[PDB]
RNA sequence: CUCGAUGUCGGCUCGUCGCAUCCUGGGGCUGGAGCAGGUCCCAAGGGUUGGGCUGUUCGCCCAUUAAAGCGGCACGCGAGC
RNA sequence: ACCGCUGAAAGCAUCUAAGCGGGAAACCUUCUCCAAGAUCAGGUUUCUCACCCACUUGGUGGGAUAAGGCCCCCCGCAGA
């Protein structure tokens, strides 16, 4: 039931629908994928399928990975990821070496898009966690963006684990739910997905048929 | 006193006893049962059922009548099943039989449908009277109670689903 | 205790029985025997059991 | 000088304990004693003597109904309000071996030796274990009459 | 239901029982039923 | 206990916990016709506004709200203001 | 919480003692993220799959390689 594809975020644009309403879309080049591997419950303990996406010079792949691809009889690709299926294999619907193109999805369906969000570096509490800070005037001394108190007093004489402080922000795995597929352009292998998609332009993206729908 | 009575066997076609277990079949289907440990199920002079236990313990005097009446109900239901008659009151409240299930009109925006499980058969007589039938007394009572509680009690007008011959409470209100 | 329970007797009754039999070896050497000469320890356990009273709850 | 075991004197063996109708406390005491080796006259508190113990049928241990309903298991994650809580009933449904091994581990000395002693314990929910190559002798629980 | 530490029958037809380890009074008159608590 | 020093009210920032529950959730009784309510039981997941006055906490008022909860943590928090 | 079915002790009755149901934003799965230093350190795979010297002949010390990395170099929407 669960359908998946791997692609690249190509940036956003806008289109007008039939109601003459503007629709902001993200162009995802859901390029062709190869299966390259099937996980069976009998052999691995769960049911899933690998997917190979992206072109790469064969000289850029080391001998072990090249051997893994040769075992599947497929030319090496840049990326490799597993699509997890329900705990029932059904022992069907996928063959090693089979091609997956963009029209596994249809117009008007909903998808889940997971990617790697943009990095923000070391971030303060005001950006990272939406703290308020103290005022800009009325005597405040060098605390305009500082966090304030971080605990109680002699009880407990510690800071609780999971207290929100400054640190590295971004580069996370992020899934956006219930995105409407506005158009499936099978000619260019392009999905026009209404909304925003995590990550930078040119980053690896996994598109899955939505489960909440 | 209950439990100090033999259980007569009208048919009891396949009365079987296997380690405090029993099965009885007859004019209707079969029904099984497992008897509690300190209770002994044995035969009478006339093929009837009797139960016994070591005398004068609280936990055994309690289990005696229970284990007696359970097998009595089982054999009675095997001979002739149990049926419960239920009425419907209130203007516009009515019932119809839809295949194996049974539909209710009880003033809700949607209709209410009750599916009959295995061993239970519904039967409508009038648009406001019906009957639930079966062999297992507990199961018949359970289904009847589920149907009974379909509407919250109404002491003022009296609308809803009742048992036959039961007298609900009434209040005047306004 | 380990050696006695291996020979099917509690330390409790073994000590009672050895005192009843009038054996005056101390615990250091009893443990030494239990490690080194289990046959001798079994003989000692037999002596203690024999000297122990017939009913130990009277 | 009293005897002190040397490196290479300790001799291990393999026992299998069946948990069909044993109550949890009795089984845990027996397993802890076998693991530590207190039944060996060569016992020494600073030496990891004792044997390997395989416990099978961990789902058959005799636990009272009120204990399944009411005995409760607590874990704190370290975060505020992070006290999580299960019943012996839920544990017995999901990971029965964890109940047995938690009961056993509570009964061991709280030191560095017990970390190595507990490495010799195997608990299985089903009636079969993978250590057939090792030939574990069966072990029934005895009480010495006094 | 009334929930008080002291429960006792009010009218002549209030039965007094103990179910699930708790003393309570049940009667046909619904405003008579009480449980300890 | 602390006098060879344990910074004292209110506000700000950041919180965390309890439940004796303000709202939302589930119920019994009603001097519950319906809409609304009263009272008691269960329930701590989330939520629980902005201003005028006063240093104020508290309180009163204004306009809203599903609601504008009560408390602990050195009357939480000045090597954070 | 509350509402039951069947039902004795206790010939009646009783949601209970045997047994079986319904039942809430609380609890557990389900959704999102982390996670094998989970020291019980997991699994499925693919690659190398090979030498020399000394010696007290050692689960010994060195030396040189393979697969593969790292450093250096050109950069980044990755970043103290
Ligand atoms: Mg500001
Ligand atoms: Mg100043
Ligand atoms: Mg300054
Ligand atoms: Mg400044
Ligand atoms: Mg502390
Ligand atoms: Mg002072
Ligand atoms: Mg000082
Ligand atoms: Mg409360
Ligand atoms: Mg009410
Ligand atoms: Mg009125
Ligand atoms: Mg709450
Ligand atoms: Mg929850
Ligand atoms: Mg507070
Ligand atoms: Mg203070
Ligand atoms: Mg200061
Ligand atoms: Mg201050
Ligand atoms: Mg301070
Ligand atoms: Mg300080
Ligand atoms: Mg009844
Ligand atoms: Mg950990
Ligand atoms: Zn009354």
């Amino acid at each position: 039931a669960r359908k998946g594809i791997l692609g690249t975020k190509l940036g956003m644009t806008q289109v007008f629908d039939e109601s003459n309403r503007v629709v902001p879309v993200t162009v995802v080049k859901a390029g062709p994928n190869v299966v390259t591997r099937i996980r069976t419950p009998e052999r691995d303990g769960y049911s899933a399928v690998q997917l190979a996406y992206g072109e790469i010079s064969p000289r850029k792949v080391n001998k072990p990975l090249t051997g893994q691809y040769t075992a599947a009889g497929v030319n090496p690709r840049r990326y490799l990821a597993e699509l997890r299926l329900d705990d029932s294999d059904a022992a069907t619907e996928y063959q090693v070496g089979q091609e997956l193109t963009a029209e596994i999805f249809a117009d008007g369906s909903y998808v889940d898009v997971t990617g790697t969000s943009k990095g923000k570096g070391f971030a303060g509490t005001m950006k990272r966690h939406g703290f308020r800070g103290q005022g800009a005037s009325h005597g405040a001394q060098a605390v305009h963006r500082r966090p304030g108190s971080i605990g109680g007093c002699a009880t407990p004489a510690r800071v609780f684990k999971g207290t929100r402080m400054a640190g590295r922000m971004g580069n996370d795995r992020v899934t956006v739910l219930n995105l409407l597929v506005h158009k499936v352009d099978a000619e260019n292998g392009v999905l026009l997905i209404k909304g925003a998609v995590p990550g930078r332009t040119g980053g690896l993206v996994m598109v899955r048929s939505a489960i909440k729908r | 006193r209950i439990g100090k009575q033999p259980i007569p066997v009208p048919a009891g076609v396949d009365v079987t006893i296997e380690g405090q277990s029993i099965s009885v079949k007859g004019p209707k289907g079969t029904l099984g049962l497992t008897v509690a440990e300190p209770i002994k199920v044995a035969r009478n002079d006339d093929g009837a059922i009797v139960v016994t236990r070591p005398d004068d313990e609280r936990r055994n005097r309690s289990l005696h009548g229970l284990s007696r009446t359970l097998v009595s109900n089982l054999v009675t239901g095997v001979t002739q099943g149990y049926t419960t008659k239920m009425e419907i009151f209130g203007v516009g409240y009515r019932v119809q039989l839809k295949g194996s299930n049974l539909e209710f009109a009880l003033g809700y925006s949607h209709p209410v449908v009750i599916e009959a499980p295995e061993g239970i058969t519904f039967a409508v007589q009038a648009p406001t009277k019906f009957t639930v039938s079966g062999i297992d007394k507990q199961k018949v009572g359970q289904i009847a109670a589920n149907i009974r509680r379909l509407r919250r009690p109404d002491p003022y007008k009296g609308k809803g689903v009742r048992y036959e011959g039961e007298q609900i409470r009434r209040k005047v209100g306004k | 205790n380990a050696a006695a329970r291996l020979n099917d007797i509690t330390y409790n009754r073994l000590i009672q029985g050895l005192k009843a039999a009038g054996v005056e070896v101390d615990r250091k050497n009893l443990a030494d025997i239990a490690i080194s000469d289990p046959a001798a320890f079994t003989a000692l356990v037999d002596v203690a059991r024999a000297a122990l009273p017939e009913d130990v709850n009277a | 000088p009293t005897y002190a075991p040397k490196a290479g004197d300790t001799t291990r063996s393999w026992y299998v304990i069946d948990a069909t109708d044993v109550v949890l406390g009795r089984l845990a005491v027996a397993a802890a004693n076998l693991l530590r080796g207190k039944h060996k006259p060569t016992f020494a508190p600073n030496v990891d003597g004792g044997d390997f113990v395989i416990v099978i049928n961990a789902d058959k241990v005799a636990i009272s109904g009120d204990k399944l309903q009411h005995k409760m298991v607590y874990r704190h994650s370290g975060y505020p309000g992070g006290l999580h809580k299960r019943t012996i009933g839920e544990l017995m449904q999901r990971h029965p071996d964890r109940v047995v091994e938690k009961a056993i581990l509570g009964m061991l000395p709280k030191n560095r030796l017990s970390r190595q002693i507990q490495r010799k314990l195997r608990v299985y929910a089903g009636p079969e274990h993978p250590h057939s190559a090792q030939q574990p002798v069966p072990y029934e629980l005895k009480q010495v009459a006094q | 239901v009334k929930v008080n530490p002291s429960v006792k029958p009010i009218c002549d037809k209030c039965r007094l029982i103990r179910r699930h380890g708790r003393v309570m009074v049940i009667c046909s008159d619904p405003r008579h039923k009480q449980r300890q608590g």
